[PDB]
């Protein structure tokens, strides 16, 4: 077995389909050659360590074994590695063409020490002009204040649907899987954005039931069905609403966790009703959110939440 | 002397009962040798321990001490030990092995979001020469990145055929008797808790039996586990409906301190039994759930719980009238 | 302190619980005593009778010798639980003297109390399940808790459980009076109920109260009964001259004359909470009201509470309050 | 001024008479002192009440006192360095430049404290901005160390406080001073000073301008003693600190002007007020209990603008961003005057 | 060579006329490096006029990047001395201080004498200036350096200059008095537009002046930020067009909040055009920066989705109250960082919701959130009110905001305000005062610093004659309580 995620990943900057300005400021660096330090901030799963990797590829050609040093959350990042491995490696001779450079590449950055990121100013500023830095983080909110004012910030958005899809259509193409536009949907749907996690549960799919169709995917998915929720958050009456909730989601076991979420992702894409009303039942899906997550799942959590969903559908 | 909850522990597969769905899948993995990372995650007391120890158990023989890492939650691991020992364990060859190691993280959910990243990097540079696998109760408080490494397997907990297929072999293997309506009791007060139903066993065993042949009754099952009533939830219900103030604030007093009991069951219990009754208007339903919510939520921060109780009969009683 | 003057040193002067006493009572004759695991709320008996069966059982010269007290607050790490109450319990026990043979039993193990088991960390009782099974020939173990749920369920199957029930107002009077007589301290006639309804459940609290109420009216020097009211200003409880005034000013008033009260309040009177608890007692025990009036007054007091449990202002929850009200 | 001419005796306080008296009764016993925890309003003299019976137990050098500085560590490497200011017989600590470590710096300082030794008085000002863990770790230092550790704890408003720290000390409560009580220190300081009092009104109108905060009358009887060339006559502009005086400006703005383009004056005021070193709930207080003394409102107004001050001030409590919270306050209050 | 580098480094100041704002830190500086001869032949001991000549270490403060370490490195370079330099990715102990830099403290430059010696160009070629930068950052692998630091801020015989962010913080308490702390403030607005018009004629490209304001005001004063942001636009080749770098990469919150703001997507024909999941991932474009954007100007919109019957006041009650519920829901998720899932209900209750109630027609301009400021502003103070509190908590017996809330105004009738009628001759009495508080000039400026509202100090201080303020401070530097 190969994960997809790991045999179809983009080696060459062009691949990576997704926010296409930053994509052309990278590839716009890559083909002149002067890349300044960089923090590249964003959601998961959306192509950070993969940019980064192909920018450093591209750039350094057949010197990429000798001129790039990754660091990750494995290897050990403290005051010690901080001042002796990385500065070594920055004042480390090495012959490039003229406007190419070395490459520290530190992912998850968030989670270094204050005191090791201290550590990395002069460092980072003394030997500008044979070592530049690639931080990639999640939060550019936890890197120190002198960090960010040395290296410009990239941020990158969450995927839209239809980069996805068309990524999805082109390793559908490329593998030669059986699907439908339903089961496509359904993966859409599941994958908020999240590019990986999609062909993840592509792959699972097809593993599993070989035809992409929604019953599958919302099977493998292990989440509440999409059609029952909404039916659920529509019908005229509290009474059938608890009943649907009370018989055909609390008995099987799903957690109130999931259920409210995908309560949360269906009133979304509720395009039947009102945008005033569909803002409003957000904020109580949300308030019954916090209070789920504050230590208390209790049925009566959700029986409340539709009791106010119905009551503001009926005024 | 050895406990219940670890005495009937299945030794082997096909001594767990209620999840033939993943026992199946699991079989058919280890017989095709293509077992990757394994995210077992559940409610409690439904066996997942019991299931992957089982399995390392069957798959590894005798070398199980050898082979297999068992490790648990917080223990101080701050970011040092997943970066040290499960890094070591996963890069250190064994010395007469044909195959992969095996550590199994116990209730991991517990760890920072340094701590999993860490662990889904190291899963990520060591994924062919051992596997992982996580315990879980609730797969939303895990980095999702974690999660699109590994296949998930939700434990649903246990229906009422396997509860009573055990209650069945511990009677067996012990010399109790029990009576009709205390299984009743049992599967309504489990929720699907096998742990819990091997506690409250042993406890009315231990209490009960003088010559060790006695009828354990619903009286000793509800008092032992503290837990309500049927009767008396109904008979609270019943005053704060038809009585006045004085005599139905009085009655839930004397229930709610002569017996030990919390609001959150009190409460929990009374919206359970108010879920069938056939009330005429809809807005009465609806007040009712929202403020008795809102009650819960504010017991849940720890408040007067006297001031709680009267705002529950009021909420009760101002919901009733149309 | 009266608490340590007059604890509890034998199984019969613990007459609150008594369906727990009788069962070790007929159990201590017989070397095969189990681990407990008591639980209940704080003030109920629990190391009283700890410290009555321990003396009973071994006897003044070897409380020191072979029995250990750990609790919360010394250091109980799980260093500590594998160096000091692991060698603790593979010690061989001591010879009793004869004089100990000659007076009381001495049982072939020993005794080791660590109460307090709420906030131990889960590593530590991991560790001390181990450290109890194996030595349970030559030590046995007690732990003390209020909420069963905090240790870990292993550590709660070989231990039996033990339910300390909350003490009854109607048990609790007697031994009030009966330390109220062996100290010759003159009281008044209506503040014993007052002091147990004040200190509900916790009769360690209502005995320091009685104590320091007394030791305080004595230095007067007048010997004259102590009131209820210098029981009450002592508790921080509102008194109940004020909160008529209270009551009275909110039954009919402007919201001028509501706001400057509240402010005097504030200003230079009680400066406690429990004035909403107070109003709440006096509204629902009250018989001049109707069901539309007890229902808005039981909601407002509940909604007056959630936003006073969270650090709020105390001024302004107050006077919020008292208006809502007494727009009704 | 104010500090010159503080009681540092208990036989010159000249207040409380009662509170003076339970004092001097409760320094007869100097082996066996109980835990001691005193409640009441600012500016009351509860401080000064402390320092005065520690005065009057040990000898008269308890006034002389340092301020040490300590590191304490953390599970990480945050090395925190608070300060403690000790004296010879008894030290104080101030729970309030800690967040997190209010758990780890108390069960071990007194732990500290306990041991190189007849008791050490510890002084914890701001009882009750300590989490209920701290509040159980200072139960399990009382329990413990009872023949070592003698707690006066100083709080005001003493609901934050759980049952095991209420029923182990004495609570002692101190009443906001009368007026009738504050004009006889102000003539006192007068007098010591050689001020020239027209008439003894000037000290009532201090008295009732103060609403019962003593050392805040003092202060604002000396600095309206700095401005009359120390000659107080009739004509008295009554001085009001540096941001109330903002606060009814905005007050009078939000009565007489109700629209948006005054709510963007009101949001540049608040961000005027809270980057000044002034708190959240104290701009709230002074706002509605300003907002209700106007006399162009009624009772519907009033009690409208209290509910939504009291919404307001549990969403302050349960947030980090001040400035939404407030102008959303002043947004209601403009919506529901109009 | 001429490409390769940065433009931060091939853009640095060469001379201490192009360094842009901080004018007077400067000049103090360089004037108290330039008599440190001289007060070093007076054995620190005769106050040079501007009471600096006691002092034997200066300290510079600051925001990052505006300007420390260069106009130190410049003031070192032009009078002809040597720099030692040291910084944080250097092991600062104890027992390596006391063996590495203890050693160079009274020596003679071996690089300064062989350079360049035989030539009067100056007699202290042969001398070193010692830059410990960074101060602020030595870590838990630095054990005692901060004690060893002080204690070498005197015993010494060259200048030793330290640099740091922070200087209220209380890591910094050591260098209360033996340094001489001056502050490096944000630079205005006027000297980074002439600096960055200078760059981009260099450059060759025109920017909008408008463009530049904007810049300016999200970088919120760091030069070295603009310049790295600017060093964006060269790659935008393949015009007289440079809108989609700005309106993208750069300013992109403003154009998030432009479209936000749009009343049209919320009519009933754009609402299916651009439905809630659209708004909804735009917020994730960068959900850092859009609800404090929202928060700043939704209340400057003209409205045209507003009800029937529903005025302006109300619906931006509504709006102010979501915003709230919107920031409670951000605390909750900053609080505890596993939360990573509740991101699209605050997206949906600080920034969708306050837009769709007060949609319409942009009356203004776009501005800038204005709470960063502002927030770096009131814990700037709130260090400065602590640092305060720790020298006079001996003799006041308050808590931290007692301090603010009461005995500020009274400090002002007693220090400052003599200084107005008296002249020049009651500064034995203010001395005299700051003196039984434990009270500096440093103090006195933090103390006069705050008085929001009617006392506004800064134009009485700043009206003044400088001979008084001279007097004082060169009269200060001589008594000392402590
Ligand atoms: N824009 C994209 N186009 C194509 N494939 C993508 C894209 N983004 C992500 N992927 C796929 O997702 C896989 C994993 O994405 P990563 O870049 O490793 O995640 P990430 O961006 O680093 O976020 P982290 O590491 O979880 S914080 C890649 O190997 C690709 O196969
Ligand atoms: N399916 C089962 N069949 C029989 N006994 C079971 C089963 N599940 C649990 N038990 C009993 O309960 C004990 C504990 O089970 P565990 O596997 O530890 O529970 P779990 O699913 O791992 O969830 P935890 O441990 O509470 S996080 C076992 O030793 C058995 O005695
Ligand atoms: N039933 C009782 N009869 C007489 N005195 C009692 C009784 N219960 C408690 N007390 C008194 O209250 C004191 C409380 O002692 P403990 O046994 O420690 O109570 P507790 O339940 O352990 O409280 P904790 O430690 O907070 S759980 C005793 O020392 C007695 O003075
Ligand atoms: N006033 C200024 N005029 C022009 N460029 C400046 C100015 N201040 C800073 N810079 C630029 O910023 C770069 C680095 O500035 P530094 O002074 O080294 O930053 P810093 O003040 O040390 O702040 P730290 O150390 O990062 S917290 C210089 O090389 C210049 O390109
Ligand atoms: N008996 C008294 N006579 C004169 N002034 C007093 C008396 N008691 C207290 N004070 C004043 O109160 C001030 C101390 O207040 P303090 O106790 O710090 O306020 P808080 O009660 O908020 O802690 C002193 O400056 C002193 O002038
Ligand atoms: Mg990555
Ligand atoms: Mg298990
Ligand atoms: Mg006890
Ligand atoms: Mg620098």
């Amino acid at each position: 077995q190969l994960p997809w995620v790991e045999k179809y990943r983009p080696q060459v900057l062009s691949d990576i389909v997704g926010n296409k300005e930053t994509i052309d400021r990278l590839q716009q660096i890559a083909k002149d050659g002067n890349m300044p330090h960089m923090i590249i901030s964003g959601m998961p799963g959306i192509g950070k360590t993969t940019s980064v990797h192909c920018l450093a590829h591209e750039l350094l050609g057949r010197s990429y074994a000798d001129g790039v040093l990754e660091l990750n959350a494995s290897d050990d990042r403290g005051i010690d590695v901080v001042r002796n491995q990385i500065k070594h490696f920055a004042q480390k001779k090495l012959h490039l063409p003229p406007g190419k450079h070395k490459i520290v590449i530190l992912d998850e950055a968030d989670s270094m020490t204050a005191g090791a990121q201290q550590a990395l100013r002069r460092t980072m500023e003394l030997y500008s002009n044979s070592t530049r830095f690639a931080f990639a983080c999640n939060q550019s909110n936890k890197i120190i204040e002198p960090l960010q004012s040395r290296c410009a910030i990239l941020r990158y958005s969450k995927l839209s649907d239809e980069d996805v899809l068309k990524r999805l259509l082109q390793i559908i193409k490329l593998e030669d899987v059986k699907y439908t536009n339903d089961g496509l949907e359904a993966i859409i749907f599941t994958a908020e954005g999240d590019m990986r996690q999609a062909i993840n549960n592509l792959q699972s799919t097809v593993a599993g039931h070989g035809l992409v169709n929604a019953d599958n995917v919302f099977k493998i998915v292990d989440s509440p069905h999409p059609l029952i929720v909404k039916k659920m958050l529509l019908a005229s009456n509290l009474e059938d609403s608890i009943q649907i909730l009370r018989t055909d989601l609390w008995k099987k076991g799903y957690s109130s966790i999931d259920i409210v979420t995908t309560s949360f992702r269906v009133t979304k894409n509720l395009a039947q009703v009102k945008e005033s009303v569909r803002l409003e039942m957000i904020k109580e899906i949300g308030l019954t959110h916090m209070r789920i997550l504050e230590g208390v799942g209790t049925y009566l959590q959700l029986a409340s939440m539709l009791a106010k969903i119905h009551k503001l559908n009926n005024k | 002397n050895l406990p219940w909850v670890e005495k009937y522990r299945p030794e082997t597969l096909d001594e767990v009962y209620g999840q033939n769905e993943v026992i199946t899948t699991v079989r058919k993995f280890v017989d095709e040798g293509k077992l990757p990372h394994l995210l077992f995650y559940g409610p409690p007391g439904t066996g997942k321990t019991s299931t992957i120890v089982a399995l390392a158990r069957e798959i590894y023989g005798k070398n199980y001490s050898n082979m297999v890492l068992e490790l648990n939650a917080s223990d101080d691991r701050g970011i040092d030990v997943v970066r040290n020992q499960i890094k070591d364990f996963a890069s250190t060859r064994q010395i007469f092995s044909k195959g992969f190691k095996l550590i199994i993280l116990d209730e991991a959910d517990a760890m920072t979001n340094a701590a999993q990243n860490a662990l889904r990097r190291v899963i990520e540079r060591y994924t062919k020469n051992t596997r992982f696998c996580v315990l879980a109760n609730y797969a939303h408080k895990l980095t999702p990145a974690l999660l699109s490494r590994c296949t998930r397997f939700r434990f649903q907990p246990l229906p009422q055929e396997a509860i009573e297929r055990r209650i069945a072999n511990v009677l067996v293997h012990e010399k109790l008797k029990l009576s009709p309506n205390a299984e009743k009791a049992l599967i309504e007060l489990s929720n699907g808790d096998m742990r819990r139903v091997l506690n409250v066993l042993q406890s009315c065993k231990a209490t009960l039996d003088n010559p060790d042949e006695d009828e354990i009754s619903d009286d000793v099952i509800y008092e032992c586990c503290g837990a309500p009533r049927p009767s008396d939830l109904k008979a609270v219900l019943k005053s704060i409906l038809e009585d006045d103030w004085g005599t139905a604030h009085y009655t839930l007093n004397k229930v709610r301190s002569a017996k030990g009991l919390a609001l959150i069951d009190l409460i929990e219990g009374i919206v359970k039994i108010l879920e069938d009754y056939e009330l005429q208007n809809e807005e009465t339903r609806v007040h009712l759930l929202t403020k008795l919510a809102d009650i819960e939520y504010s017991i849940s921060k720890g408040g007067n719980d006297q001031i709680q109780g009267s705002a529950v009969i009021g909420a009760i009683k101002a919901s009733f009238e149309n | 302190p009266w608490v340590e003057k007059y604890r509890p040193k034998n199984l019969d002067e613990v007459t609150a619980q008594d369906h727990a006493v009788t069962v070790l009572k007929k159990t201590l004759k017989s070397a095969n005593l189990p681990h407990m695991l008591f639980y209940g709320p704080p003030g109920t008996g629990k190391t009283s009778t700890i410290l009555a069966l321990t003396k009973e059982l071994y006897g003044p010269d070897l409380m020191k010798s072979r029995i250990l007290e750990l609790n919360a607050s010394d250091e109980r790490g799980i260093s500590i639980v594998r160096e000091k109450v692991k060698n603790f319990a593979r010690l061989t026990v001591s010879k009793p003297s004869k004089h100990d043979l000659e007076n009381y039993p001495c049982p072939p193990y020993k005794i080791i109390i660590l109460d307090e088991a709420d906030s131990m960390t889960a590593d530590a009782q991991s560790a001390l399940r181990r450290t109890m099974e194996t030595y349970s020939g030559v030590t046995r173990f007690c732990l003390i808790c209020n909420y069963v749920t905090r240790i870990i369920d292993p550590l709660a199957s070989r231990c039996s459980k033990f339910r300390f029930k909350a003490l009854d107002a109607s048990n609790a009077i007697d031994r009030l009076r009966f330390i109220s007589e062996q100290e010759n301290v003159k009281c008044d006639d209506g503040v014993l109920e007052r002091i147990l309804d004040i200190s509900a459940g916790d009769l360690r609290r209502g005995i320091t109260l009685l104590q320091s109420a007394s030791k305080g009216a004595q230095y007067l020097g007048d010997g004259k009964n102590i009131t209820s009211t210098q029981v009450e200003e002592l508790a921080g409880v509102v008194p109940h001259d004020i909160l008529i005034e209270i009551v009275e000013k909110v039954k009919s008033g402007d919201f001028d004359e509501i706001k400057k009260y509240v402010n005097t309040f504030m200003k230079s009177g009680w400066s406690a909470a429990s004035v909403v608890n107070q109003l709440h007692e006096y509204y629902i025990t009250n018989d001049n009201f109707d069901t539309n009036f007890k229902n808005q007054i039981s909601w407002l007091l509940f909604t007056t509470d959630s936003r006073l449990n969270n650090g709020t202002n105390e001024h302004i929850q107050l006077l919020n309050l008292l208006v809502k009200i007494s727009q009704l | 001024w104010v500090d010159k001419y503080r009681p540092k005796s208990l036989n010159a306080l000249s207040h409380n008479e009662e509170l003076t008296n339970f004092l001097k009764s409760l320094s007869d016993q100097p082996r066996d002192l109980p835990h001691l925890l005193l409640y009441g309003p600012n500016g009351t003299g509860k401080k000064t009440r402390c320092m005065a019976l520690l005065e009057s137990i040990f000898g008269p050098g308890v006034y002389r006192l340092k301020i040490d500085v300590r590191q304490f560590v953390t599970a990480s490497n945050r090395k925190l360095e608070l300060n403690v200011v000790s004296s010879p017989y008894h030290l104080e600590i101030t729970p309030s430049d800690m967040g997190n470590n209010d758990r780890i710096v108390i069960q071990e300082l007194l732990k500290e404290v306990a041991q190189m030794e007849r008791y050490k008085c510890v002084i914890i000002n701001e009882a009750n901005s300590l989490t209920k863990d701290a509040q159980a770790a200072l139960r399990r230092t009382m329990e413990k160390y009872s023949k070592n550790i003698r707690l006066i704890m100083v709080c005001d408003s003493m609901s934050p406080i759980i049952a095991p720290i209420k029923s182990r000390c004495l609570l002692i409560r101190c009443p906001a001073p009368s007026d009738s009580e504050i004009s006889t220190i102000l003539s006192d300081v007068v007098t010591n000073e050689r001020i020239q009092l027209e008439t003894k009104d000037i000290l009532k109108r201090i008295a009732q301008a103060s609403n019962g905060n003593l050392r805040v009358s003092l202060l604002m009887l000396e600095s309206m003693a700095l401005n009359n060339e120390l000659a107080l006559k009739s004509s008295s502009p009554i001085i009001k600190p540096d941001w109330i005086i903002v606060i009814h400006k905005l007050t009078r703005k939000i009565v007489k002007e109700r629209s948006v383009n005054s709510l963007i004056e009101c949001r540049a005021v608040l961000y005027d007020l809270l980057a000044h070193c002034i708190p959240a709930n104290i701009i709230l207080k002074e706002l509605t209990f300003s907002l209700l003394d106007v006399e162009t409102l009624n009772t519907t107004n009033k009690s409208s603008i209290i509910e939504y001050s009291s919404v307001f001030d549990e969403r302050l409590s349960l947030g980090n961003k001040a400035i939404f919270h407030l102008e959303g306050f002043i947004a209601k209050v403009m919506c529901c005057l109009d | 060579r001429e490409e390769d580098k940065l433009w931060t480094v091939k853009y640095a100041p060469t001379n201490l006329q192009q360094v842009c704002g901080n004018k007077g830190s400067v000049m103090k500086l360089k004037n108290w490096l330039a008599n440190w001869e001289n007060s070093k032949k007076n054995s620190f001991k005769h106050a040079g006029k501007d009471g600096s000549g006691v002092f034997r270490a200066a300290m510079l403060y600051g925001p990052p990047g505006i300007g420390k370490t260069t106009a130190a490195h410049l003031v070192a370079q032009e009078l002809g001395y040597d720099i030692l330099e040291q910084n944080a990715s250097d092991v600062r102990s104890k027992t390596l201080l006391n063996a590495g830099v203890k050693n160079a403290l009274d020596n003679m430059s071996v690089v300064g004498y062989f350079k360049h010696n035989e030539e009067a160009q100056n007699l202290n070629g042969k001398h070193f200036v010692i830059i410990m930068d960074e101060v602020d950052g030595m870590s838990g692998g630095d054990r005692g350096g901060v004690g060893q630091l002080a204690q070498f801020c005197r015993k010494t015989s060259t200048p030793l200059i330290l640099i740091c962010n922070e200087r209220n913080l209380p890591k910094m308490r050591p260098f209360d008095r033996v340094c001489l702390d001056i502050q490096f403030r944000r630079p205005d607005a006027n000297s980074i537009k002439s600096r960055l018009m200078t760059i981009a004629i260099r450059e060759k490209f025109k920017l909008d002046p408008n463009v530049i304001d904007r810049l300016i005001q999200t970088t919120r004063g760091d030069i070295r930020q603009v310049i790295n942001l600017l060093s964006t636009i060269s790659t935008t080749t393949k015009n007289e067009i440079s809108k989609a770098w700005e309106k993208n990469i750069a300013l992109k919150p403003f154009d998030i909040a432009h479209k936000m703001l749009d009343g049209q997507i919320y009519s009933d024909i754009g609402s299916r055009n651009f439905t809630l999941n659209d708004k909804i991932a735009l917020y994730f474009d960068d959900f850092d920066f859009t609800p404090l954007m929202i928060q700043e100007n939704y209340l400057s919109t003209r409205p045209s989705v507003l009800k029937p019957g529903q005025s302006h006041l109300e619906a931006v009650a509504e709006a102010a109250n979501c915003i709230s519920l919107g920031d409670i829901v951000e605390k909750k998720i900053r609080s505890s960082e596993q939360l990573w899932s509740l991101l699209p209900l605050h997206a949906v209750l600080s920034s969708v919701y306050p837009a769709s109630k007060v949609a319409g027609h942009m009356a203004g301009r776009i501005n800038f959130t204005a709470w960063l400021g502002q927030n770096s502003k009131s814990a700037k103070y709130y260090r400065l009110l602590q640092e305060i509190h720790y020298h006079t908590r001996l003799g006041t017996s308050t808590d931290k905001i007692g301090l603010r809330l009461d005995y500020l105004p009274t400090f002002r009738k007693r220090l400052l305000d003599p200084f107005l009628k008296q002249g020049a001759d009651a500064i034995s009495s203010v001395i005299e005062v700051m003196d039984d508080y434990y009270l500096t000039k440093e103090d006195w400026d933090s103390i006069m610093e705050f008085f929001v509202g009617p006392d506004v100090t800064t134009a009485i201080i700043k009206k003044i004659p400088a001979t008084v303020k001279s007097g004082f401070t060169r009269k200060y530097n001589s008594m000392t309580h402590p």
